[PDB]
This record gives structure tokens, C-alpha cells and sequence, in this order.
């Protein structure tokens, strides 16, 4: 939410996006396809796992303890062993309603931080070669078939390549 | 001509709904369940050692309640009490009972060792129709009634050093019948008392003679007491009648022990963390089941559910 | 030519200072106050249901004690003892006050049921002047005074059965004359004894003759005992003199009632949270007014103030 | 904060400001004027409320409980019924200590990152007929009369409309 | 031509590795430590008033045992109790003995101020071989050994008001003979008895003769009681024997004092947090010395070390 | 981590910068340089002083308590002292995990955030005459002298004074 990509200026995610989180879609000369972003997606996977590893398979051991459950009407002494436990089952309920409510909120901005960084690269790559149109997606003012869009999303796009091809179709009148 | 490149996530058909900060009610595209919500309903048998006391409460195992005798000089990590459990000896109370039985859950161990007590003057080994063992008249196995002997009951000053390097536990008791007539007929005088004495510590008792409502026709009774007894420190029994005397100590342990009340059965499995509701997995960091635990356990909270988002927002088309 | 379009946001001539992770004094736009720091100063009476005990303890109206003959067999949510409280009937202890006034204060009632006892041989309905009710010497009126008949004191071996659904408990005392000439003269013997048990209790009491400081003119005293009788189970009452005997038993509850000491008036209004000082509005989750409480209260911290920001930080112009 | 928008690229707030929270002032041929946004307001009010709703009104009932003053000195259990409730305030006031930092700290990073939305949403609408002057101000180069620019505050502006004019402006010598 | 600006951050050669919410290990270029891990090994004597007991625990120098005259009166804000402290007077043991050594603590004072009682008919200052004080029989300083006068032990009613603006706190004790010839030899009768009592309380206690394991040599023993008496409050000792008599009354305040039990030697040197290792420095705001501490601590957790980051993630060249 | 510059799309830190966190390196007709940003330094700085300042230094006194040792074995009530203590402690042990850990990823994001909010505000003093290289980089389309890079760090950079030649070379072909 934070960055505003997911659930912002990213219209609505893609289910028919099955091996990634994050991706590409293009429309070219050639067609229109999609293809999974596995750095992001990993990085995203990377920093969930963290919390997992930090909460789960990490129980504490107690044996010997006090008595929670009485038969009798004792008063002061089973009123103080009563309050002591109750008073310690508030304190980690509150940890724990806390503790999702802080997680979740981080894991909503993380991967949509995620979303932003992936956007934020493509468009430094594409330098005058494209222009934003606000809402994730890049208007490439070249020819770009599928090995150049291929480029584009493995990082290794040239933009000399296409630059003055690019600024021509820009630029125009 | 030219291109369109577009940037994207993800979306599912069946997200679900998580908390935040900001947001009651925020769905993600996957999320995993932080409380443990159940159990498979049997106490497993691994791998903590586990001590079913069936008829028996670990009071009962102790003092050595005939129905009781299989448990001699067991060992337990877990001690398991049922609610069926009942006594069928001699009729008893324990002052500070809950104090016993803990001290003995926590030590985690039955190991009794028999010691030469000299009661020279009186009549041993005291028998009750209350307390039946193999069809005849028998009494507590860990503790000596004493009666009179050829109608006299010397004052008795017995002693036992402890010159061992660990500490013992005796459990003695005070016997108050039901009317002076008894009285007389046990100990051939009106009145007992009872001093146990250490260098550190005196507990005096005096029986009460009176007759309680009846338990299993019987309206008498038998007061339990403790005395823990250090390498280099000695027992001394003072008594004038009226004493049920032990026939050695207990050893007492530290370690990991406890003793759980439940109903759940058995079962030949393994499973690390124990609750009276039955075993439950420890995977995650919370669980409603029961706040009474016993080993690597998820904490106890109030929620029900408390869902850990493991995806992004789900934005779906 | 063209335009010019700036983007901004508002600010406000009056921001507040809040605590943030990074700085201990920040200027936002607007907060709200997340600690509770003060009262009406009143107990209002309503959603709970109060009894204000005026100038009578629990333990008192539980007696009976004429002044609090006004309380008999009333419920309460809280009970609400006053600091001017006294007592005006035979003075009079109770070992463990305070786990007797705590488990009738969470029973939350004094509903009293007379029982018939068998006394004979004993004059009954002894009084005092220590304990007048309306101009009479009187006693406790859940307690019966019982002395010797005709110079004889016979040993009284006395039965209660509960044959009841619910719980009994029983309030009884042991009587310590201040001199040798008055424990012959009330029980006609040099010697009183006590005990009453259930099957699954004894609770023996000597009587302990001698002047302790006057109390209202009075050297002797009183001390108070009880006992729970469950279904199934029998009171059983043993005395040879000295016996404060109970006129019936207390019915037992469980459920949300407590009690709470505090001089503040009883207001005609409706709060959800009270505190010694007076009900506390409970919309902010924590508060510094008392950290005794009763009801749906704010948790008790030690700030006076907690600020929480409700807007962004604010950067005047 | 951490955006870097509030007390930062914006050099401050605006107290003429009073029916919303984020907005936009524009100076064009027609006059200069002011126009709250309602969607980013909105934005901010809805978190801050979320929080509000889990800390106002939300108190848990205690009833019978254990004595927490004392008039007779008594020793070894006194000491503990003490001990346990000091214990208790002690973790309560840090819960309420650390909350209150948390969440502010949260609150001005939310309203910074609300700020910082709106403004790149703006960008990206204008596309290359403005240009972003580095204080939260665009210039705009092209004619821009009154509803102009209120098809830009609407997200109703079309870039192409102007794009011609806003080009020969922008890459005059 | 033209030119390159390009933007960065510092880095490390030597960076430290620290959690967080989603890594457990990641380096940043500095942290610092929160957890406390060490102690300089001796307890500094300042800023808090420290009282070392050396050979004596708090209850000798409260009883007065001879080689404890030197702390007469003495106040402290931490009494430290060393393990080599042993008893070299009469053979005592104390009831709650947990109690009276908190309470005691806790006030922080010695300080004691003697009082006439009225003992005619008795025998005062009773001195015994088991309590030498300058190579001469002796008994504890603040206690009076009473016994017989001409073969006589009237039953004494001694009484003693509390006339001042402060409690009095008053220790005394009950004497148990080794033998019945002791009993009388002693009191000049075979059973004594003491009643000590206040307007709000009564302590009787029954003399309870009897050899108990010798204690440098002495089968005897002597129970220590205490009764606090409140202003307009009354004193009143009635006894027929074996009572041990207060000499006063020890002052009782209330404020910030405690008891601890180390053997780490007191250094001349300033430190707020005390432990039983030691003092420790109270910049960091958790430890891992000791659960135990006194002061201005920082809070014992389980962990050996928490580092704080204090600088960015180090990405080096 | 969570704005992508520090570990991101700035490939490294410097450690030959030793007089700030943050900072210009440069290459022009005259040389190459480095020079240190201390406002963004200080701002970092501050940020974690504000941590240090709740943490450091803040200790809360206790005097007389419960005891935590036992020398006999009693049941009950020294059952119950016992779990008082070592449920305070573990509760203690885990608002300390917890403050760690996030304390230490906000950590990483504020500094994160300091070197983004640098880089944008350099960005946007450039207006048309650079362009981002994608490695915290900028190419410079005009001479730019010790001078001229100076005004750049210094804030008073006046980009209309190069714009003529900066857009010559820029979209030249
Ligand atoms: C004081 O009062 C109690 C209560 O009445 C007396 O106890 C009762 O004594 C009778 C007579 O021995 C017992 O009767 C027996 O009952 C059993 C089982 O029901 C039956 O099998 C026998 O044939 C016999 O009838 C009765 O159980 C018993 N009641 C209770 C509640 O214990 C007691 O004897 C009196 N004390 C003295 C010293 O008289
Ligand atoms: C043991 O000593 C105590 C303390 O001296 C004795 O108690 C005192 O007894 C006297 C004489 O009866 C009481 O005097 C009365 O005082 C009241 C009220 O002030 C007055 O109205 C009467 O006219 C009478 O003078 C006195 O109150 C009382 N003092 C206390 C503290 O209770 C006690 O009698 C002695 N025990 C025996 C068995 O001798
Ligand atoms: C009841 O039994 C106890 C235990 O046997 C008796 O206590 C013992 O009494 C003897 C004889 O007086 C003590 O002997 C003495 O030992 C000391 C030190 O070792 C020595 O210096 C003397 O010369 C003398 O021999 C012995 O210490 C003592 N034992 C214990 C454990 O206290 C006790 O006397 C008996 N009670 C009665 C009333 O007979
Ligand atoms: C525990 O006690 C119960 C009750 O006495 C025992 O169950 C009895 O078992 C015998 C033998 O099969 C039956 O004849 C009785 O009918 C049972 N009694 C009842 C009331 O069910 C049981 O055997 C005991 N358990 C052990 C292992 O000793
Ligand atoms: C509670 O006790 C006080 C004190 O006895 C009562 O106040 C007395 O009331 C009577 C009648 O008005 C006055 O004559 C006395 O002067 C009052 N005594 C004092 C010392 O103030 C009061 O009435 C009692 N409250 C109730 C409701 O029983
Ligand atoms: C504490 O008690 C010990 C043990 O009695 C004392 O140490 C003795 O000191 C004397 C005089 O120097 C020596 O003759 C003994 O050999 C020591 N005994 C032992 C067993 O070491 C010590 O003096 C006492 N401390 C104080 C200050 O009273
Ligand atoms: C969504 O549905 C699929 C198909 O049944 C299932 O495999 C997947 O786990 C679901 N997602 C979750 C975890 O809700
Ligand atoms: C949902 O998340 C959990 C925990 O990461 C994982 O085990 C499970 O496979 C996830 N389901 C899907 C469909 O990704
Ligand atoms: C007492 O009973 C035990 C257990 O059966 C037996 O071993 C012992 O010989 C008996 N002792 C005497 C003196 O009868
Ligand atoms: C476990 O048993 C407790 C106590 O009887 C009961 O309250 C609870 O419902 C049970 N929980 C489960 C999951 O069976
Ligand atoms: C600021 O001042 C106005 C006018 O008195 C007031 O209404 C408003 O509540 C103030 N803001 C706050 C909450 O400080
Ligand atoms: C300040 O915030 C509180 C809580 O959101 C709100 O009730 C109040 O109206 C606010 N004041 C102003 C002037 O917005
Ligand atoms: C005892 O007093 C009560 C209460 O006034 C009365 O009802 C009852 O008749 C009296 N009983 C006897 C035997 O005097
Ligand atoms: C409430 O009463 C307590 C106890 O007397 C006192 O410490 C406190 O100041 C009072 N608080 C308020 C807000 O009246
Ligand atoms: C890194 O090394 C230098 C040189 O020894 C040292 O001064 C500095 O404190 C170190 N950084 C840390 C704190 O690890
Ligand atoms: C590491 O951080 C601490 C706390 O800010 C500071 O005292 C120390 O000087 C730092 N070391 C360096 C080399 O910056
Ligand atoms: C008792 O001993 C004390 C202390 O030496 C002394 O002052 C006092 O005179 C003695 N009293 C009597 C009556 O012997
Ligand atoms: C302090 O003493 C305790 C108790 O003996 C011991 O467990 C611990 O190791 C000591 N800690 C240090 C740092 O000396």
C-alpha cells in the first residue's frame, strides 16, 4: 500500500500469472505475451520466509508449573495463582495480535515495494526510450519484437540501440 | 507502431482475508494459520516418559494404596492423574496435600528405600480391614502402623542419620481413632503425641480422637506429614502412641517432571508438547487448546485464529 | 505563458507534540489522548449491581451483626466497603480473613438458609451486651450462642447432611472466655473442644482461656472458622463446650461479583468501569486514575498522558 | 518521513487549506486557486481511522481479582501479590509506550507516502507537457485555463491535447 | 564530453551482522550492544547504603547473637547476606521465617528501643553456655530469658501500650525444654504456656518438650514469634512459663530497602545496579547477569546478546 | 531494502567515503572527485540517535521484590514465586527479540530512504539536462566544471543555464 504500484496505480494483479508474483506483458509487432519476473518474485518469497523462519518450528519447552484448574474454594492463594495466569495469557495474546497485525501491514508494503522496484528498474532501462502512461505500463516508441522485448526483461536492453529511432517517433508533430 | 510493455503482479480466485494496522479486513493471496487450534485427542507415549496413574493419584502410588503396588519405584517425566481415580485404603488427609503432591510431581520419582527403623517396645506392621491386599487385611505399604506390645507403648526416640550425599524424603503420619475405647485398644494409654525433628526443623502433632463421618465404614483417620532430610542431618521419631511410622524415605530428584490432570487415553505416538485435551503439533507459535502444557508447546492465547499473511494484496480482475 | 500546478497538503496554526520511534518530540496536525486521567468521582450505580456495605464489612453482614441486619440474603456484582466501617457486636477474629471475605465477596451473595440442628442438652441463643439489637442484648444472627443447661454441658456429636444440588458453606466460631469463673460459668466445665468435619475434612479448634485487651469492655473473644459442604457430603459438629454454632449455611455461587474499598458516594448514573476513586469512562484503552478496577476498564499504566497522532506532521507556513 | 514529501520536497503546509488534507494550487492566465483532493484525503483519514478502531472502545471486563493495597505488614505473600502487579503495570505501560511510538512514527510515514502518491500520479498524467520544478510544483507548458486544469485534478487531462504545444514550449531555444 | 555525477553511501571492511523482521542475519556498518553480559565482580558501596552481614544473617543481628553487637541500630537500603554466615547463640528456629526476614528487610532498620516491662515474681536475663558473649554465658541482646524466683513461676499479665505516632515491632519466643527435669528446673512447673496478644490479635503457643538433635550440643530449642502493635494498640504478654521475652521494640519503616545474598566482596566505587555477581553498569536497557537485582537495573532477559543496528546495511566494494 | 537504492540499484557502498554516509562521486574535464552530503547524514544520524535515546541510559529502579533462589523445598507457593518470575522474564526476553528486530529493519529502511531521497532531489535539480544511468548515476549532457558540480551539491545548480546545450547534445542524432 505504502508504494501505491499494488492495489494503486497497478490496476488489479493477473491470475492467469501462475509462475511469478511479478511480470511482464507485452504487445508487439509479433503478438502479445507475459512472462514471470524471478528476481522479484524470489525477493519478495525471500523476506516472507524470514518472518516464517522467525514464528514457526520455534516453540519454548516448560515442564513443572502452577495449577490452573481447582476443585476448591480457597480464596487468596488460588486468587493470586488465577490472576498470575491470566494476567500472563492477556500479555501473549496481546503479543500475538500485535504481532500479525505489524507483520501483515509489513508484508502488504514489502511486496508492494517489490512491485515498485521492478517498475522503477524497467523504466530507468528503457532511459528516452518509452514513456509512462501511468499505470505500470510503458508506451516503447520502437520497434521491439520479441528478442527485444526479451532483452528489456532479462536486463541486458541497449538503448543506443533504439534511441534514435525512438526520439523520432516521440518527438514528432 | 512501437511497443506496449506493461508491469504486473499476480492475482488469485480464493484469496482470504488477513488484519493490519490500518485494516480489519484485508484479503492476500495466501496467508497460514498461527494458532494451533486442536489435538488428535491421545496423550502420546513419546518421547516423554509418561505414567498413566489409572485408579491411582500420585498421593496414593506413594503412600502405596495396595491397587497402587505396580508403580514401585517408577520414574515418570509426565505423571498423568484420571478423574476416575479413588482411594481404597485406610481413610486419610494431608495437610498442604497440594504441596506434596508437587514436590513429588517435580522430583519425578517413586524410588523408595527401605531403612532399619529400631521399634523396639511395640507392635509392628498394623493391619486394616479398610485396606485389603491379596484378600487380607493390609495397610499402606511404604508406612508401619505401630501398635502396643503386651499392653504397653514405650516413648519411643528413634533416629536416623542421613549419611548419604543426596536428600531424603519420609512421609510419616499420625493415626486419630474414632473413639477412646480405640485409642486405649492400639496404644494402651489416652493420649499419644508425635515429634518429628531434624536439626533444622520440629513438627509436632497431636492426635485427635473423635469420630468423622464415615468413609468406606470407617470414621477414623490418618494425618500425612513430610520431612525432608539433608546429607549430614539426622531423623528423630518421638512417640508416645499414635504414630504411623515410615519404613524408609523417598529419594528426591530435580529434573523435568510434572503430573498433568486428564482424561484423554494413551496412544502409541510421538508428539513433544502434552495438553489434558491430548498431544497437539508444535509448529506454530500459538494454540487455544488448553493453558495446562507440558514440553515444547505453542503459548496459549484467547484468539481462535490469527491469520499470518504469506502473499501480497489480491487485486483480482 | 503556460501554468503552474503545485501539489501540497493542509497544516494547522495549532498542531500537538507526539513521541515517535525516531523523536521524542514531533508536531503533527491533531492526536488524541490514549490515557484515561480522571474520574466523576462517583460509583454509579448502574449497569452493575452495587451493594454499598456503609458501615458494615462483608465479613460483618455475613455475621450478622445488628447494625447489618438491612443486608441479609442480598446479591451483589460489587460489594463496596467503606473506610468508616465498624464493627459493634462481640469482638471477634477470623484466621484467613482474608480469603474468607474474598470467597463470599466472589460468591456474591449472602442468600442464608436456616437449618434445624439437634441441641439438645444445651441452652441455646446465647446473648450479650457487646452486641445490642433494638435495645436487647443480642448476637450475631447467623450464630448461635450455645451454654450449658441445667449446669451440664453434654458432649455434642451433631449431623448436617447436604442432600442439596449446590454447595453449603458453613459459618462457625470457638469461644475464648477471658477467665477460668466464665468458661465454667457458660459451659460448665474447665475445658471446651471443637471439631467439625466432612468426609473430606477435620478442622479441630482448642478454645484459649485468658484477658486479651478490651475490646468495647470486652477481654474475650471469638474466632471465626468455615467449611464447604458439597452434595453427598455431611457436616458433622463434635463440642464439649465453647462452640459457636451456625444457624444454617450460606449458599455458595460463583460468577463476577467482587468487592472493593472506597469512600466514593453512589451516583444515580451508568458506567461500565469502576474504580476506588469514582466510574471511569472506558472509550481509551489505558488509563492512570486506579489500578484496582471493576468491569470493562481501561488497562492501568504508569504515563499520564500517551498521544496518539491523528494526522500528518504538521509544517506551518 | 520517509518518503520524503511532508517536511521535505513540499517546503511546507498550507492552513488556507480546509476541506481536505492534500491538494493542488494552480496560477495559470484565468488566476490562481486552490481545490482539495478528496481521494488522498480519504485515504489517510480511512488508515487512521482503522487504527483508531482498534484502540478506542475495545476494553477488556476484569471482575474478582487479587488485593492490591495493604494495611497490615505481612511478608512472603504480600511480596508476591505486590511483585505480580508491578510486574503487570510494568509490561502494560510498555505495550502503551511502545505502541503510541510505533504507530505514530506509522502515521506520519502513511500521510507522507499519501502525499507522494498524489504527486506521481500527477506526473505520470502529464506526460511530456510538464515539467517537475523539485517543490511539489510542475510546470505546465502549455495554455492551461480553468478547466484544464481541473481535468487534470478530475484525471480527466488528455495529454495528446496539449502535447504539440507543451513540446515546441518546452525544446525552444 | 559532459560529465557524470553519480550518488552513494558509505560501507565498511569491518561490518556487523544483525536480525530483523525478515532476515536473521544481515550486515549493517555498526550496532551496539543492549544486553548487558558482565560485572566488574564486586558490590560498589555507593550510591546505596550498603550493610554487609559478614559472619551474620539479618535474623542473628535482629536477635542480637553476640558476635552481632556491632550492628546494633544500624540502617541499610541493601543488607547483604554472605553463605559463610552460621548462628553461634541459643539453637532457634523461626515460623515464617521467610516473613520476618522480608519484613525486616524491607523496613530497613535495625534500630531498637528498650522498654520496662514489668516482670516481678520471675527471674530476668537467663543466660545459657550456647551463647557466649565476652568469654561469659550469654543469651541474644534483645531477648529476655525469664525463669523461676525461689522455685516459684507466677502466671505473669504484663502489658505495654502503644503510646507513639509509629508501629512498634516486638520479637520474643517460646522455649522448648529438652526434658521435663529442664521444665522444671527452669519455670518451677511442668507445662507452660504463652499468650501474647493485641486488640486485633491473639498468637498462643503451647511449650513443646522434647530432644530435638543436638546443636552445638543442645537438644533444646527456642521458636521466635513477632506481633506489630499500632498506635493506641496494646501489648499484652500473659505466660506461665517458657516465655522468651522482648526487651522492646524495634522501630519498622517503610521505603526503598531490601536484602540480598551474594558473596561478592564490596569495593569502594559507585554503581547504581546491584547483583549477587556484582554491580553493572546501567547504560544498556537489558542483562543476562543475574534475575536478582537491586537499583537502577536493566532488565534481566534470556538472551547473551542483542545487537541494535546504529548504521545502514554495509554493502562492501 | 524497502525504497531498492542501498543493496539495490546503487551496486555498492564506498568505503572510501569517510566523512559521511552519503554522498557525489564525479567525473568532469577537470578530474574525479568524491564529496560528502551532510545534510542527508545528519538526517540518518538523527533518526538513529532517536532510537539510541529511548534505549540507552533509561533504566527503571526496583527495590525489595520476591526472592528468585530457594535453598529448601517448599511446593506450593515457591511453585508459584518461581513461574511469577520466569513468566516476567520470558516476556521480558521477548519484547527485547522483537524491539531488536524491528528496530533494526526500520533501520535499514530510513538509511534506505535517505540515500532515495538524495538521489530524487539531485534528480530533479537536473531537470532536462542529465539523464539517470540506473546506478544512482547521472549523465550529464552539458561541461560541467569543479564549479558547476559544486553548485550541483551545494543546491544552486541554475539548470537554465546549461538547458540550451544540454538539449542539443541529448537529442542530438
Ligand atoms: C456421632 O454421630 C455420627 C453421625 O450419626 C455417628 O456416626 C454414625 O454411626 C452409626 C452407628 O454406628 C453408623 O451406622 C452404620 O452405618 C453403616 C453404613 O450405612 C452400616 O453398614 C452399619 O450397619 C451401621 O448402621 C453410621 O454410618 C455413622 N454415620 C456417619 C455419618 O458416619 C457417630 O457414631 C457418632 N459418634 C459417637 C462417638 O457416637
Ligand atoms: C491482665 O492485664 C490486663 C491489662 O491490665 C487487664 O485488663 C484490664 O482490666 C481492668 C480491670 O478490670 C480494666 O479496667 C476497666 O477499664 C474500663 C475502661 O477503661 C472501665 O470502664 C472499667 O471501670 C474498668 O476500670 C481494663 O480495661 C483492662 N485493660 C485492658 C488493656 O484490657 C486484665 O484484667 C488482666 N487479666 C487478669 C485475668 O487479671
Ligand atoms: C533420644 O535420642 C537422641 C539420639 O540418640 C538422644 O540424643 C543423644 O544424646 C546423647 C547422650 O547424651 C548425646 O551424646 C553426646 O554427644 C556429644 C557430641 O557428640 C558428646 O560431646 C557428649 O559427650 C555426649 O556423648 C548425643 O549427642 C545425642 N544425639 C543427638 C543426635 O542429638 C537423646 O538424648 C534421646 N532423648 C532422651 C530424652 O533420652
Ligand atoms: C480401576 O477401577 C475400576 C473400578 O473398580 C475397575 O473396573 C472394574 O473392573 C472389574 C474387572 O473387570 C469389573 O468386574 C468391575 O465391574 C469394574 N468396575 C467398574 C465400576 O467398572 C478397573 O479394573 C480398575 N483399573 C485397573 C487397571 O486397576
Ligand atoms: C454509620 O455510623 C455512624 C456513626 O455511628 C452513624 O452516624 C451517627 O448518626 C446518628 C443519627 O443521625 C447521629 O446522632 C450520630 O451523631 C452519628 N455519629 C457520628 C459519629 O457521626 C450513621 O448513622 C451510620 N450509618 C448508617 C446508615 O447506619
Ligand atoms: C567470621 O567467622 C570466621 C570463622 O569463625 C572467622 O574466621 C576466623 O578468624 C580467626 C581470627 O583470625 C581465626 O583464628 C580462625 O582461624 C578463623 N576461622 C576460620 C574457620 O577461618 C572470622 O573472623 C569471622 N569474621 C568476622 C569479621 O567476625
Ligand atoms: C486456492 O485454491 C487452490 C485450488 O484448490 C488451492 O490449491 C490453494 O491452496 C488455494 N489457496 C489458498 C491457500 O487459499
Ligand atoms: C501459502 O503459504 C504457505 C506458507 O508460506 C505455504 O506453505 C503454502 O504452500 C502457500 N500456498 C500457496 C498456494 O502458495
Ligand atoms: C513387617 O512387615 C514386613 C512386610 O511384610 C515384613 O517384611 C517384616 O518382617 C515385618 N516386621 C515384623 C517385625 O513383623
Ligand atoms: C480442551 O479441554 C478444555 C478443558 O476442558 C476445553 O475447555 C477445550 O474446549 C478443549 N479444547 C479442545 C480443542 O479440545
Ligand atoms: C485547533 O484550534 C481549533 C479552534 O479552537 C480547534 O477547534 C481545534 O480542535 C484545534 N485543534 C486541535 C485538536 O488541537
Ligand atoms: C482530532 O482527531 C480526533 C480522532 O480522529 C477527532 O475526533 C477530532 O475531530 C480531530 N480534530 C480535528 C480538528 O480534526
Ligand atoms: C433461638 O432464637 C431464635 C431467633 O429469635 C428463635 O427463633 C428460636 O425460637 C430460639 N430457639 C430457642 C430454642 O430458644
Ligand atoms: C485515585 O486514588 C488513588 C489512591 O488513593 C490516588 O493515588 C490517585 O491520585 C487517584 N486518581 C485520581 C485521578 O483521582
Ligand atoms: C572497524 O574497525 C575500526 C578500526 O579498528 C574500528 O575503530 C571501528 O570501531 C570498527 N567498527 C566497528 C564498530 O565494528
Ligand atoms: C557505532 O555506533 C555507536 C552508537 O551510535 C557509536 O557510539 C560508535 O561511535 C559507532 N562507531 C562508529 C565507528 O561510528
Ligand atoms: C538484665 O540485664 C541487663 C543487661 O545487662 C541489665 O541492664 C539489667 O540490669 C538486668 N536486669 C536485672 C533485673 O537483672
Ligand atoms: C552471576 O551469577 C549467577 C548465579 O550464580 C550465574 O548463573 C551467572 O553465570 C553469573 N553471571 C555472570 C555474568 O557472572
Amino acid at each position: 500500500g505504502i508504494f501505491g504500484a499494488i492495489a494503486g496505480f497497478i490496476e488489479n494483479g493477473w491470475e492467469g500469472m501462475v509462475d511469478g508474483w511479478y511480470g511482464f506483458r507485452h504487445q508487439n509487432s509479433e503478438g502479445r505475451g507475459q512472462a514471470a519476473d524471478l528476481k522479484s518474485t524470489q525477493a519478495a518469497i525471500d523476506q516472507i520466509n524470514g518472518k516464517l523462519n522467525r514464528l514457526i518450528g520455534k516453540t519454548n519447552e516448560k515442564f513443572h508449573q502452577i495449577e490452573k484448574e481447582f476443585s476448591e474454594v480457597e480464596g487468596r492463594i488460588q486468587d493470586l495463582e488465577k490472576y498470575v495466569e491470566d494476567t500472563k495469557i492477556d500479555l501473549w495474546s496481546y503479543n500475538a495480535e500485535l504481532l500479525v497485525a505489524l507483520e501483515n501491514q509489513h508484508t502488504i508494503d514489502l511486496t508492494d515495494s517489490e512491485m515498485n522496484k521492478l517498475f522503477e528498474k524497467t523504466k530507468k532501462q528503457l532511459r528516452e526510450n518509452a514513456e509512462d502512461m501511468g499505470n505500470g505500463c510503458f508506451k516503447i516508441y520502437h520497434k521491439c519484437d520479441n528478442a527485444c522485448i526479451g532483452s528489456i526483461r532479462n536486463g541486458t536492453y541497449d538503448h543506443d540501440v533504439y534511441r534514435d529511432e525512438a526520439l523520432n517517433n516521440r518527438f514528432q508533430i | 507502431p512501437g511497443a506496449t510493455l506493461c508491469l504486473g503482479h499476480h492475482a488469485v480466485p480464493n484469496g482470504t482475508i488477513v488484519k493490519t494496522i490500518t485494516n480489519d479486513q484485508i484479503e492476500v493471496t495466501n496467508a497460514t494459520e498461527l494458532v494451533q487450534n486442536s489435538s488428535i485427542g491421545e496423550i502420546c507415549d513419546s518421547p516423554h516418559q509418561i505414567l498413566d496413574g489409572e485408579n491411582c493419584t500420585l498421593i496414593d502410588a506413594l503412600l502405596g494404596d495396595p491397587q497402587c503396588d505396580g508403580f514401585q519405584n517408577k520414574k515418570w517425566d509426565l505423571f498423568v492423574e484420571r478423574s476416575k481415580a479413588y482411594s481404597n485404603c485406610y481413610p486419610y488427609d494431608v495437610p498442604d496435600y497440594a504441596s506434596l503432591r508437587s514436590l513429588v510431581a517435580s522430583s519425578g520419582t517413586l524410588e523408595f528405600n527401605n531403612e532399619s527403623f529400631n521399634w523396639t517396645g511395640v507392635t509392628q506392621n498394623g493391619t486394616s480391614s479398610a485396606c485389603i491386599r491379596r484378600s487380607n487385611n493390609s495397610f499402606f505399604s511404604r508406612l508401619n502402623w505401630l501398635t502396643h506390645l503386651n499392653f504397653k507403648y514405650p516413648a519411643l526416640n528413634v533416629t536416623m542419620p542421613n549419611n548419604e550425599q543426596f536428600d531424603k524424603l519420609y512421609i510419616w503420619g499420625v493415626h486419630h481413632p474414632g473413639t477412646d475405647k480405640d485409642q486405649i485398644f492400639l496404644y494402651a494409654q489416652s493420649s499419644g503425641r508425635i515429634t518429628v525433628s531434624t536439626k533444622r526443623s520440629q513438627q509436632a502433632v497431636i492426635p485427635n480422637i473423635g469420630s468423622r463421618p464415615r468413609i468406606r465404614n470407617i470414621p477414623s483417620r490418618i494425618s500425612i506429614y513430610w520431612t525432608i532430610v539433608k546429607p549430614g542431618d539426622i531423623l528423630l521419631i518421638n512417640s508416645t502412641g499414635n504414630l504411623i511410622a515410615p519404613r524408609g524415605y523417598f529419594k528426591i530428584r530435580s529434573g523435568k517432571s510434572s503430573i498433568m490432570r486428564s482424561d484423554a487415553p494413551i496412544g502409541k505416538c510421538n508428539s513433544e508438547c502434552i495438553t489434558p485435551n491430548g498431544s497437539i503439533p508444535n509448529d506454530k507459535p500459538f494454540q487455544n487448546v488448553n493453558r495446562i502444557t507440558y514440553g515444547a508447546c505453542p503459548r496459549y492465547v484467547k484468539q481462535s485464529t490469527l491469520k499470518l499473511a504469506t502473499g501480497m494484496r489480491n487485486v483480482p480482475e
